[PDB]
């Protein structure tokens, strides 16, 4: 999807 | 009252600008002031071994109608970054992703902020209450366009994104 992490990127 | 804070970006090895940004220093101030700090690099040497700046560090992660994110100057890939004060709290949701050109922390969950952090270029209201809102763009609105326009849609930029320079 859409959203803003620091490692882990998901959908 | 808010400081005001600076990013001298190139794309690819061309001068592009500068981004700069207000910190609501005044409603977060402890978010703020992580984000000033790490733009003057005045903090020095950090945990990681590597200077606690912005400055040299690249935009890794760019995603055209959502957002532009950096701040990664441990690991350059969105795995590292580190704050001033060595993860620190969520201070507060007082701010939304209501607009685009906010400035708002990047996390790996409740409680993990750290240095890295995006700047939006659409309304992002699906994150509110999930991290932290602590500035704007002021000018360089533009030069956040052309940054965006680097992006793809699994993140990796077309065109290197630096910092080439920070502060105040």
């Amino acid at each position: 999807x859409l959203l803003v992490t620091a490692g882990l990127v998901l959908a | 009252g808010n400081p005001v804070v600076y990013f001298d970006i190139s794309i690819g090895q061309t001068p592009a600008g500068r981004i700069t940004m207000e910190l609501f220093a005044d409603k977060v101030p402890i978010t703020a002031e992580n984000f000033r700090a790490l733009c003057t690099g005045e903090k020095g040497m950090g945990q990681s071994g590597k200077p606690l700046c912005y400055t040299g560090s690249f935009f890794h992660r760019i995603i055209p109608q959502f957002m532009i994110q950096g701040g990664d100057f441990t690991r350059g890939d969105g795995t590292g970054g580190e704050s001033i004060y060595g993860k620190f709290r969520d201070e507060n949701f007082v701010y939304t992703h209501d607009a685009p050109f906010l400035l708002s922390m990047a996390n790996a969950g409740p409680n993990t902020n750290g240095s890295q952090f995006f700047i939006t270029t659409v309304p992002c209201p699906w994150l509110d209450g999930k991290h932290v809102v602590f500035g704007k763009v002021l000018e360089g609105m533009e030069v956040v366009k052309s940054i965006e326009k680097c992006g793809s849609q699994n993140g990796k930029p077309t065109k290197s994104v630096c910092i080439t320079a920070s502060g105040v």
